[PDB]
RNA sequence: CUAUGCCGACUAGGGAUCGGGCAAUGUUUCUCGACUUGCUCGGCACCUUACGAGAAAUCAAAGUCUUUGGGUUCC
RNA sequence: GAAUACAUUAGCAUGGAAUAAUAAAAUAGGACGUGUGGUUCUAUUUUGUUGGUUUCUAGGACCGCCGUAAUGAUUAAUAG
RNA sequence: UUGAGCCUGGUCACCGGGGUCGUUAACCUUCUGGCAA
């Protein structure tokens, strides 16, 4: 949020889980970040280039983290033939 | 789970559901045209018939009503359409 | 949610999306209309009309080919019973229960069922008088119910 | 020739219905069943329209007391119409007349029957425009901005030279109702229902 | 029996949003439900919804994206004047900047803010934030 | 209700200040328009009744308030009871309640009035104890 | 007495049981029955768990309630 | 300068027709209308002034027919 | 009977307000005044 001056005044901007679009509280100790690096020809994944996902504790307890991570990677193009939108 | 395409459910996932519970409810019954074993006339019958069916020509009972699909005991070469 | 019971059944018929005459049929509309008239002279209820036509003759829904409901067809052609079929069946059931009770006065369960049927008949009669299907002074008396049925 | 032309069309436009009358008379010159069925056959109006490409369609309005014969007679003349019209599609539509909404300031004591309702007329127009194939589904999809698109799911029967006739059908329905519509053929896996 | 269909629609939507699902199936549908959903859509809380047109009341499939906390109905339909809009906002909305109150104003179904702009009260339908 | 012979009373029921002479044959009948957009019924113009307390061919005048209600009772002579229904306001509960009040209006023989058959009445000066209204327009269910 | 009004919508995983229906180039016993498997509707219940509720015992309702409003009686 | 608003329960009036209701015609008892014919009344005008009759004339209402034209019955709710 | 395209004038790429044409006929109906098939 911005005041009348225009700058951003707040303690911090919480990050939102990519699986449910809900913010992660400071005490969400079951909310983890998954980091996966891209790969080139003949393997040998180049360090420094990676894609990140955040999964909230609510999803982790509900048990939907596996399918949510499958959807995220399939949409990004990192996995093939694992998750399908038509069940 | 937690993300599905309700617009286009799978055909297999639809044939296993109740007719009302489907996305668009529809009948599960049909009509078939049967032929008398010793005649030439063709008579259309319902898969869930509740009445005794008698062929137009000289013939005996066609099928016996029941709770579900009636059983055909005459040797009729039925065509379903 | 049954009106006079605790059952929660959902059994019914799911009509198809295609509100059209059958693709493979030769009902010829007017022939079916006269066929319904013939069966009406034979003296069977409209429910029996649809059941027989669907099960034996092969027309799934009569209104699809005829363009109007079979009760509308009967009213248009003049063979319209004075009492609606549902009310006639309810009164006939009430008469049968009353006869059973008068022969066997100890059936308290039958007395309870008669009370339920009486309430259902009165509610249906009130609806029919309100809509205009019956004269506003219709009323319902158990003494003349037998003559009403017959 | 020999008169029998003026009564075919109620109105007398410049060239459209005149050429239509000449072509249908040429087809009616054939005797027997075609002549017998075309004897109680007439027409009301025709309109020339374009499609997204370069194709031309002719929307012909049919009187209501003629659809019973037109159902089994138009199939034998649509091929001749498209052959004579020099690569022009022909689409038959049953003309109707819809009634106003009963506004507060305008009292209409005659009542508007449901058959003369804008939504009912639009549904009837949609049914009539796709003549060979019947409707098995319809979905109204609203975009995030709010644009409404109609997806009409047809059947997979009698697909002979209709896969683009439906595209022409959508083109007419784009401007004949003011609603964007697309027709789609589903997939009939297996054999049975 | 069913009394109001908007209440069932909003209850199902809020249940799906709390569960975290990205889609919800609503039945039955109605004009009031449609107008409520387009108001929510133009305010950004609800994504595209496809209306399955059956030969009945009809169904609808709604795509959610989170970012809503609770959408509810206000039964009975209380009459809300222009002066009562502020009282209703303070009673139901989380704050003066976040939250939308839907009124079936004579001009049409609209948010409370644009109802104030049009200077016309009506009957309160529901809210979402 | 039922119209009888007009001269069926001790006193000769007559329109006041109207005379018949040799030059002008028979007895002329006088009618007036109540106003406020209403129209005088045709059978009032050519009828038999007198009805001194009638908005037409009478002496009472229409002025004041105009109300609309459904007539419930017609068993009494030349008057009826109108039932007006309205919803009351409770500021505390922000809800309504059904409230009804029964009126008392006079009906001329010009209007055939039965149960149901909501009518329109207007103030016509006090007539009998609780009768201060007279029926002017009838929106009948038959027509 | 379920110390828990009635109607209606939604909400998590599984396995038993009753009544009905659908399907099996399934098994068996001189056209059917019995048994096995899967699906579905309506009941009686059960195990685990708590997105959720409660003061807690506990509850798939006693959940969808300070983010307080589906309808209606009794108290 | 000695304002303005609060007031509006209730009554009156203007504007809107979303939300909630009843009939719009079934035995068609229907928009039917410089339309083919008839009848009942009135003089809002003139025949020189009141008054009495026929009615051209202008108007109110009632009787059988004429298709003007697309002639009329919402799906049938995982309600009943 | 929902949506799309204009004219003109109003405090800020924006908003409220009046008229229209075609989708589908676009101030229903009446009285008065005028034009008149
Ligand atoms: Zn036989």
């Amino acid at each position: 949020m911005e005041n009348e001056a225009g700058q951003l005044v707040d303690l911090y901007v919480p990050r939102k889980c990519s699986a449910t679009n809900r913010i992660i509280q400071a005490k969400d100790h079951a909310s983890v970040q998954i980091n996966v690096c891209a790969v080139d020809a003949e393997g040998r994944q180049i360090p420094g280039e990676k894609t990140t996902y955040a999964i909230s504790g609510f999803v982790r307890s509900k048990g939907e983290s596996d399918d949510c991570i499958n959807r995220l990677t399939t949409q990004d193009g990192l996995l093939e033939g694992v998750w399908s939108y038509q069940r | 789970v937690l993300a599905v395409d309700l617009l286009n459910p799978s055909h297999e996932s639809e044939m296993r559901k109740h007719k009302l519970k489907q996305l668009v409810q529809g009948p599960r019954s049909f009509f078939m045209d049967v032929k008398c074993p010793g005649c030439f006339n063709i008579t259309t019958v319902f898969s869930h018939a509740q009445t005794v069916v008698i062929c137009g020509s000289c013939a005996s009972v066609l099928c016996q009503p029941t709770g579900g699909k009636a059983r055909l005991m005459e040797g009729c070469s039925f065509r379903r359409k | 949610g049954r009106m006079h019971s605790k059952g929660k059944g959902i059994a019914s018929s799911a009509l198809p999306y295609v509100r059209s005459p059958p693709a493979w049929c030769k009902a010829d509309a007017d022939s079916v209309v006269e066929q319904i008239l013939k069966f009406s002279k034979k003296g069977m209820s409209p429910s029996q009309i649809g059941v027989t036509l669907r099960d034996s003759h092969g027309i799934p829904q009569v209104r699809f080919i005829t363009g109007q409901k079979i009760m509308r067809i009967l009213k248009a052609n003049g063979l319209a019973p004075e009492l609606p079929e549902d009310l006639y069946n309810l009164i006939k059931k009430a008469v049968s229960v009353r006869k059973h009770l008068e022969r066997n006065r100890k059936d308290k369960d039958s007395k309870f069922r008669l009370i339920l049927i009486e309430s259902r008949i009165h509610r249906l009669a009130r609806y029919y008088r309100k809509v205009g299907a019956l004269p506003p002074t219709w009323k319902y008396e158990s003494a003349t119910a037998s003559a009403l049925v017959a | 020739a020999l008169n029998k032309i003026v009564k075919r069309s109620s109105s007398q436009p410049t060239e459209t219905d005149l050429l239509v009358a000449q072509c249908l008379y040429d087809l009616e010159s054939s005797s027997k069943d075609m002549a017998k069925e075309l004897r109680p056959l007439q027409i009301t109006s025709a309109r020339e329209v374009e499609v997204g490409g370069g194709k031309k369609a002719i929307v012909v309005f049919v009187p209501q007391p003629l659809l019973k014969a037109f159902h089994k007679c138009q199939a034998r003349l649509t091929r001749e119409l498209e052959k004579k019209f020099a690569d022009r599609h022909v689409i038959f539509i049953a003309q109707r007349r819809i009634l106003p909404k009963p506004g507060r300031k305008s009292r209409v004591t005659q009542k508007r029957p449901r058959s003369r309702t804008l939504t009912a007329v639009h549904n009837a127009i949609l049914e009539d425009i796709v003549f060979p194939t019947e409707i098995i589904g319809k979905r109204t999809r609203q975009a995030t901005d709010g644009r409404k698109t109609i997806k009409v799911f047809l059947d997979n029967r009698d697909a002979n030279t209709v896969d683009y006739k439906l595209g022409s059908f959508s083109s007419v329905y784009h401007k004949l109702t003011g609603k964007n519509v697309t027709f789609e053929f589903p997939v009939a896996t297996g054999e049975g229902l | 029996v069913r009394q109001s269909v908007l209440a069932d629609c909003l209850n199902n939507i809020v249940n799906a949003e709390r569960r975290g699902r990205r889609q919800v199936l609503i039945r039955p549908s109605s004009k009031v439900i449609v107008k409520f959903l387009t108001v929510m859509q133009k305010h950004g809380y609800i994504d595209e919804f496809t209306e399955i047109d059956d030969h009945r009341s009809g169904k609808i499939v709604i795509q959610l994206n989170g970012r809503i906390n609770k959408c509810g109905v206000i039964s009975p339909r209380f009459n809300v004047k222009l002066k009562d809009i502020e009282k209703w906002v303070n009673q139901l909305l989380p704050s003066r900047q976040v939250g939308v109150i839907v009124l079936t104003t004579s001009r049409g179904i609209m948010s409370h803010n644009e109802a104030r702009a049009k200077d016309a009260g009506g009957k309160i339908l529901g809210f979402f934030y | 209700a039922t119209e009888l012979v007009v001269q069926s009373e001790r006193a000769f029921q007559k329109q006041p200040h109207i005379f018949q002479n040799a030059k002008k044959g028979a007895g002329r009948r006088w009618y007036k328009d109540v106003g406020l957009g209403f129209k005088t019924p045709a059978e009032a113009i050519y009828g038999e009744y007198v009805d001194k307390k009638c908005p037409f061919v009478g002496q009472v005048s229409i002025r004041g308030r105009i109300l609309t209600g459904t007539v419930v009772s017609t068993k009494m002579h030349r008057t009826i009871i109108i039932r007006r229904e309205y919803l009351h306001f409770i500021p505390k509960y922000n809800r309504y309640e059904k409230r009804h009040k029964n009126l008392a209006a006079h009906v001329s023989p010009a209007f055939r009035i039965n149960e149901g058959d909501v009518v329109t009445v207007g103030q016509c000066r006090p007539l009998s104890k609780t009768v201060r209204f007279n029926v002017l327009r009838v929106v009948k269910h038959t027509e």
